[PDB]
RNA sequence: AGCAGUAGCAAGGAG
RNA sequence: CUCCUGCUUAUG
């Protein structure tokens, strides 16, 4: 029933005049040049007028229904929360993120969010499981190199990826047939019974999949062994006068 | 008892005191007011440099025309700087470069820069910094004075359907062909221009003050051009970016280090008994008025020499639009009385007929640029101002760094955009005499002026490089920014994971010695507590923050595992600025409280780190009281369509959406696809599928007329 | 696909452009495609070398780096905005819940007796004495009623700036008249100013100990494991275990509270004069206090750039004798006496109209940022020091090791005194500082050129024989970007001191 | 007055 | 020189 609701707002969003002269007149690729209209300059100085923001007594634009359906208008002694001034979108202040964030209402969401950042979690676990010695106060240095760090296992190189995620979410638009299928499409035969029926959202889908499959390749100064598993440790072990290492496993 | 700070390079190196005498903690220099000396300054200062006299009248331009190449009237004064060039010189040093390396060496580089030019699309020119719209003749960005252009040809004549570079090169050259090209001005009318100011107007450039520059007491004036020269340059420019990343005297890609050390100890290999080295730091002044773009119409008619009939007419176009560009010259000056009360403004168009109001300096100013003004602008022809070909004239350098006379005397060394290093080898010192004045002799035929100023030397490594001071062993590394580590400014909870990754970027990159990030870590810290206002719980704060956080601690069991954003302690250090601070607190975490944090159905979030802190602020007021409110009616629209056009497509977002028919009939063709794969595996019903029908024909109907 | 569209005034705008010894585009290209390469390049080149006239001018035997030219002036006044070595402060313990800027204003009102705080309508020396006395009288009656907003008089409306800008008329309507409102524009330039000798006192006062500890908020430690973290620690411990007692720390946080509330009240109220405290927070015995050094007023901000230049008036408190050099731009009153236990001596209150900028609060509120570089120098002293001996000795490194500085005033050559690397650390927080005030042009381009004479120094530690092409434009340059700023000055005539002490040992320098 | 430095800010309008 | 016109609560 999702294709009676798109042709309801279709068919609404053609009922402006001066509208029809924008879409069917320009071209598909124009999407991402009518995605940017951005016609301030810069926002040259964000942490400054984010201060002045913070100062304020109301910066804060949010929803109203959830709002009046379990938070308060003001706490135990003065405390703001709440205006009626202007869609019906409510200003309030940032102690109703404290509130909310104290008593507020809880749905269980543990499993959701320790499986979409899979790749974060696998860091701090590869983290906390390493052991380290004395220092060795030595001069050190080498060139710059190109190295992949992140310990995936699969090893895409940033064009099946992008294929990769058309062919496993959305395949009615998706791609020309390219002979990098075959075995990937085994691969698919895989994913399409893991990624069918969630509570994620597609882009959610999208930025999940292209993170346990690229390994990140940066142009960066590295010294000793090249492991992909000791790269995200790069900062940590050795410095330009000093240098730490003593992990056995 | 006197107390001076610079005896600790009594017994220390310039490898540590040298990060002691940067002023990059304090204000930077901005400039005030109009900006039209400065360009005047630079026009005029062009001129004064082509030590020619030899005017060429135009039938295009209603202006007189002096030419900059091969027309020299030689003064004795030749260490003043030159801004002519001998072209047979010059490409005597390009036939004399490319049999250094290789035989087939602009062919090859040129048909991997053709090979990189067929497979770009024209989105790649949204991906800058920002341009000049000449619709209403302001500085907009990138996106914003492309869909201007291309709303100029879509309204002026025909639609656009090209999707690639090419077409719509082609199409801008159509357009000069154009007798007339309608636009829009404010409200919203329509107006038309004729042919020969549309020339005028898109070989325009805007000039601007350079704001917050460190390194200079006087001002400078920096140029951003128009549209219609973007893509051109974006062709130049990656043709001699694969030439640049092709040689190995340049360093402008990026290792910057290695190649000295492989060229010192290699070329201190290649010594005799009696020769020995002497290197020479410099720095190539007044370097953005002696390049002229005609030089580079004769070299890039020579790298070109055989790759294609495409490429050989396609690199010598952004040449000619640079040899006859206009300049704008800033917004006037203002006049007053003796008695400093009423001050009026005189802008650049009535500066001709108010001439009588000005001073010694803008007069003298004035009438040496006088014969080459329009009515807002200015000619100039032989300047390469700042934000154009920056990967072009290191080549330059390359060539003059690369020349062969034929003792056993020569040099070699590395350059930059206007910074080089030179290593001399030789055997006596009047013989250094004729070598380097052999180097300033054919950097001043060929158009490079060395400032002998700010040049020395030494005879082994004490020399510097981009602001890297090589000494003779150890290496001193780049003054960073501080600001850099907060410029963030949007989120609770991306600020301080982001002030982290700045942290981990500029201690992999630079130096940045492990008690620094730390230190500048919780600095960045107490910079976050005190712009959100949230201070820890054991702190004596009472805000309007502090006192729910101070009330409701007794329902939180463990009190180590709070967020920053809500009143705990720092738990990340040095070696965990790769995890954020969520993904380090939740293994302990109260259950009621992260299943309360994390909840997706929030007041604030619902309308790269986790999203549980997200809000938006509120917009400005001044927003939608100017005449400029129906610019944010246009954005509605466009956001409008682009969030219908995204419900059609559901991964659109990953993907850069390709094609060349329409976008309400992809919609059209696509609603009526999946109603045909869903109907028959799915639907089935004569009313949804005919009054899906009925809503796609009526809507089309209502399209179409 | 090979085709570009040849048009029609592109290819007369080709044919224009090509350089004087051609016709067309056509020929140009036709000659570079048949170019080939002759030796009569090198006697154009020798031919360029024979029309030159320069000479490369060498050190061991033409040594003329002579001193820079200090400008015998007028003495340059102290121009910071506030008031370092000769301030004064009240004291309190600290309320917990009245701590907003006004309630300490308020309850310093009452802490700090102002009812005592009698002024004459004569002062000692200044410029303008009715309106500093009739501006602090409305101040003082306006904190009496406790409410922080100045009622329209005179008074307000000629120091801080009302009614005081140009009528900017566009070039619409211009209504000639013959000989009358002859009007013009005229640029002058800046002043120039002569030697300061309060700079060193106040260098000298800035790095010692002052008895109120902690003076900078700084925040709580991360923990360590058994990694480098217990070093990285280890050198904050030491070197903020140093750097919260100094008298730098006490102006940095006067910087840091003060101009945080004037920023705050330059984003809540635009167009309305505010009344605001100049003052710290600091740990006396334990008890967290604060003080109170003056009233600043703030002057109807209207922040529409970058740019704006407010109007700030000061008052503030001192308790030693002025002087018609040092401090110039201010307008001394007498206060009254102050009771200091070691008998009763003066006070004098201070009288100042200046102005802050929006751009030149963000620098100044976000203070804090000077102790990143301090840290930096000294480690790159002591890792510098263990990567030459390879070997884990730190914690003896940073008590057995000197580092010269400050020779004495009579004599120069080799009299320094060698202090710890801690006190180094001391008067590296200062300069970092004084950097972070006196920022302007000057010094800038005095940082770059004293960056190439520190090349030259160094050159000349380890016997290269440098040489220069041109020394006439050099000190063009340098003598050119030092006109007024006090810091440029004085690190131009120490600059020289240098010289002198380097000139003790090596050769390429003058007396 | 003042900040500031190669030119601006220090409300806007009418006479 | 004379005369007419404004809201925004800030907590190292």
């Amino acid at each position: 029933s999702l294709l009676l609701t798109l042709a309801k707002e279709y068919a609404n969003l053609t009922k402006d005049k001066k509208s029809c002269k924008l879409l069917s007149q320009g071209t598909v690729s124009s999407y991402t040049t009518f995605k940017k209209w951005t016609t301030s300059r810069k926002e040259k100085n964000p942490s400054l007028r984010m201060r002045w923001a913070m100062g304020s007594k109301f910066p804060i634009m949010a929803n109203r229904e959830i709002l009046e359906e379990a938070g308060i208008p003001e706490q135990w002694e003065g405390i703001d929360l709440w205006s009626k001034k202007d869609l019906g979108m409510v200003l309030a202040s940032p102690a109703a993120i404290t509130y909310w964030n104290f008593c507020g209402p809880g749905v269980d969401n543990s499993s959701v969010i320790k499986d979409v950042y899979k790749a974060k979690f696998m860091k701090k676990e590869r983290w906390r499981e390493t052991l380290w010695g004395p220092m060795n106060f030595e001069l050190v240095g080498k060139q710059r190199r190109v190295v992949e760090t992140q310990p995936v296992e699969i090893k895409l190189n940033q064009k099946e990826i992008k294929e990769l995620t058309m062919w496993v979410l959305f395949e009615d638009e998706a791609n020309l047939a390219s002979k990098f299928i075959q075995e990937n499409f085994s691969l698919v035969l895989s994913l399409r019974e893991l990624y069918k029926g969630k509570a994620v959202n597609k882009d959610v889908a999208a930025f999940m999949i292209a993170h346990q499959f690229s390994p990140e390749k940066r142009f960066l100064p590295t010294f000793g062994p090249i492991r992909p598993e000791r790269m995200e440790l790069l900062h940590c072990l050795g410095g330009d006068f000093w240098k730490i290492e003593a992990v056995t496993a | 008892m006197e107390i001076n700070p610079y005896l600790l390079m009594l017994n220390n190196d310039i490898t540590s005191m040298i990060s002691l005498t940067y002023p990059y903690t304090g204000a930077p220099p901005m400039s005030h007011g109009t900006s039209t000396k400065y360009s005047m300054e630079t026009v005029s200062r062009t001129y004064s440099y082509s030590r020619t006299k030899k005017e060429v009248p135009s039938g295009i331009f209603p202006i007189e025309r002096r030419k900059f190449c091969n027309t020299i009237e030689d003064k004795e004064n030749l260490e003043k700087p030159n801004g002519n060039v001998d072209i047979n010189f010059m490409l005597s040093l390009a036939e004399m470069l490319e049999e250094k390396m290789g035989k087939g060496f602009f062919k090859f580089c040129a048909n991997e820069a053709e090979a990189e030019i067929l497979k770009m699309h024209f989105s790649k020119l949204t991906e800058g910094r920002q341009t000049y719209d000449w619709t209403s003749e302001r500085n907009m960005p990138a996106a914003t004075a492309l869909q201007l252009t291309v709303d100029a040809i879509q309204e002026t004549q025909g639609t656009f359907k090209g999707t690639t570079m090419v077409e719509y090169c082609n199409k801008i050259l159509e357009m000069m062909d154009w007798p007339e090209v309608k636009f829009k001005k404010v409200t919203l009318m329509i107006t038309k221009i004729g042919r020969e100011e549309f020339i005028k107007r898109i070989c325009t450039i805007n000039t601007m003050a350079k704001d917050g520059e460190r390194g200079k007491y006087k001002r400078r004036a920096i140029a951003t051009p128009g549209m219609g020269i973007r893509p051109f340059s974006k062709i130049v420019e990656t043709l001699a970016q694969k030439i640049c990343e092709r040689l190995a005297e340049s360093g402008l890609p990026v290792e910057k280090k290695a190649k000295l050390k492989t060229t010192v100890s290699s070329t201190n290999s290649k010594l005799q008994e009696g020769q020995f080295m002497v290197n020479i730091t410099g720095d190539n002044s007044k370097w953005n008025e002696c390049q002229q773009p005609e030089a580079y119409l004769a070299m890039l008619a020579y790298i070109t020499k055989d790759s294609s009939n495409l490429m050989k007419d396609l690199c010598s176009v952004a040449p000619t639009l640079f040899c006859n560009k206009y300049v704008k010259m800033g917004q006037g000056f203002r006049a007053k009385n003796k008695r400093k009360t009423k001050e009026i403004v005189i802008p650049a168009k009535k500066m001709k007929e108010r001439k009588e109001l000005m001073n010694a300096e803008w007069r003298d100013l004035f009438e040496t640029i006088e014969p080459y003004m329009d009515g807002e602008c200015c000619f100039l022809g032989g300047g390469m101002l700042m934000g154009m070909f920056n990967m072009l004239s290191t080549v330059f350098g390359v060539m003059t760094l690369n020349y062969r006379e034929e003792r056993n005397c020569y040099w070699t060394g590395l350059q930059s955009s206007d910074d080089f290093v030179l290593f001399c080898i030789s055997r006596t010192w009047p013989e250094m005499e004729m070598t380097i004045l052999k180097f300033i002799a054919v950097c001043k035929l060929m158009g490079i002026n060395m400032s002998l100023e700010k040049s020395y030397g030494c005879l082994p490594e004490l020399f510097e490089f981009t602001s890297m001071f090589f000494s003779g062993d150890f290496v001193s590394n780049i003054a960073l920014e501080l600001p850099a580590f907060t410029t963030a400014g949007m989120n609770e909870g991306t600020d301080f994971t982001a002030a982290m990754s700045v942290i981990r970027t500029n201690m992999i990159n630079n130096g940045l010695s492990p008690g620094t990030a730390l230190m500048a870590l919780r600095i960045c810290l107490q910079e976050f507590r005190a712009t959100y206002r949230v201070h820890p719980y054991d702190s004596g704060v009472k805000n309007h923050r502090m006192k729910i956080i101070r009330k409701f601690i007794e329902t939180i069991e463990n009190k180590d595992g709070l967020l920053i954003s809500d009143g705990g302690k720092l738990m990340n250090n040095i070696s965990s600025l790769h995890i954020p601070e969520e993904i380090l607190k939740e293994d302990l975490m109260d259950p009621s409280y992260r299943n309360r944090v994390f909840n997706p159905r929030n007041p604030f979030t619902q309308f790269a780190v986790v999203s549980t802190h997200s809000f938006r602020t509120r917009s400005n007021r001044t927003l939608l009281n100017t005449d400029m409110r129906a610019m944010a009616l246009e954005e509605k629209r466009y956001q409008v369509v682009c969030n219908m056009y995204r419900s059609v497509f559901e991964s659109a977002d990953v993907n850069t959406p390709i094609g060349s028919m329409s976008m309400g009939e992809a919609i059209e063709a696509k609603i009526l696809d999946r109603a045909r794969t869903q109907f028959e595996n799915g639907i089935i019903g004569g009313e949804e599928y005919s009054e899906i029908k009925r809503l796609i024909e009526d809507a089309k109907r209502q399209r179409l007329s | 696909e090979l085709e570009m569209y040849k048009s029609k005034l592109f290819i007369a705008m080709r044919d224009e452009s090509v350089p004087l010894p051609y016709i067309n585009y056509e020929h140009l290209r036709t000659r570079c495609e048949t170019f080939k390469r002759n030796q009569a390049e090198c006697e154009a080149k020798v031919a360029d070398v024979a029309s030159r006239l320069k000479i490369k001018l060498e050190h061991l035997e033409e040594n003329k780096l002579r001193p820079l030219e200090i400008p015998k002036e007028k003495e340059a006044p102290y121009t910071h905005k506030f008031l370092m070595k000769d301030a004064w402060f009240f004291a309190k313990p600290h309320d917990s819940e009245r701590a907003q800027p006004q309630q300490i204003l308020y309850d310093f009102f009452e802490a700090a007796n102002m009812g005592f705080m009698t002024t004459s309508p004569k002062p000692i020396f200044g410029k303008q004495g009715l309106m500093y006395h009739s501006l602090w009288g409305q101040t003082k009656r306006a904190i009496k009623d406790k409410r922080n907003e100045l009622e329209p008089s005179e008074q307000r409306d000629f120091l801080c700036g009302i009614g005081r800008a140009s009528k900017k008329i566009q070039e619409d309507k211009w209504q000639e008249s013959r000989e009358e409102e002859f009007k013009q524009e005229e640029t002058k330039g800046a002043a120039k100013r002569g030697f300061p000798t309060w700079f060193n006192e106040e260098w000298l006062w800035a790095m010692r100990d002052s008895k109120i500890g902690d003076w900078i908020p700084m925040a709580e430690m991360p923990p360590c494991k058994n990694e480098m973290e217990d070093y990285a620690k280890k050198m904050c411990e030491e070197l903020e275990s140093k750097i919260q007692g100094t008298n730098c720390a006490r102006e940095m946080s006067k910087l840091i509270h003060t101009i945080g509330s004037l920023h705050t009240e330059c984003r809540n109220f635009p167009g309305k004069v505010k009344i605001v405290p100049i003052y710290c927070r600091g740990t006396l015995r334990g008890e967290s206090t604060d003080c109170l050094f003056g009233i600043a007023i703030k002057g109807k901000s209207h922040l529409n750039k970058d740019d704006g230049m407010y109007t700030v008036v000061t008052f503030e408190f001192s308790t030693e004798e002025p002087n018609p050099s040092k401090h110039e731009k201010y307008t001394v009153f007498e206060a009254g006496t102050v009771p200091v236990e070691a008998k009763e001596k003066k006070l004098f209150l201070y009288c100042r109209t200046t102005g802050m900028s929006k751009l030149k609060n963000d620098w100044f509120s976000k203070c804090r940022r000077c102790l990143i570089p301090t840290m930096e120098t000294v480690e790159q002293i002591v890792l510098k020091e263990c990567a030459l001996k390879e070997e884990n000795r730190v914690s003896e490194m940073l008590e057995n090791k000197r580092a010269w500085i400050a020779h004495e005033n009579g004599e120069n050559l080799t009299r320094l005194v060698s202090t710890k690397l801690k006190d180094l650390c001391r008067m590296l927080i200062v300069t970092q500082f004084y950097y972070c005030i006196y920022n302007d042009n000057q010094l800038e381009g005095f940082c770059n050129e004293q960056k190439k004479f520190l090349m030259f120094l160094q050159a000349d530690k380890d016997s290269k024989s440098a040489f220069t092409f041109n020394q006439k434009g050099l000190y063009e340059k340098i003598e050119e970007c030092i006109v007024s700023n006090p810091l440029c000055i004085f690190l131009a005539d120490r600059l020289n001191k240098l010289f002198l002490v380097a000139k003790s040992n090596g050769a390429k320098y003058f007396e």
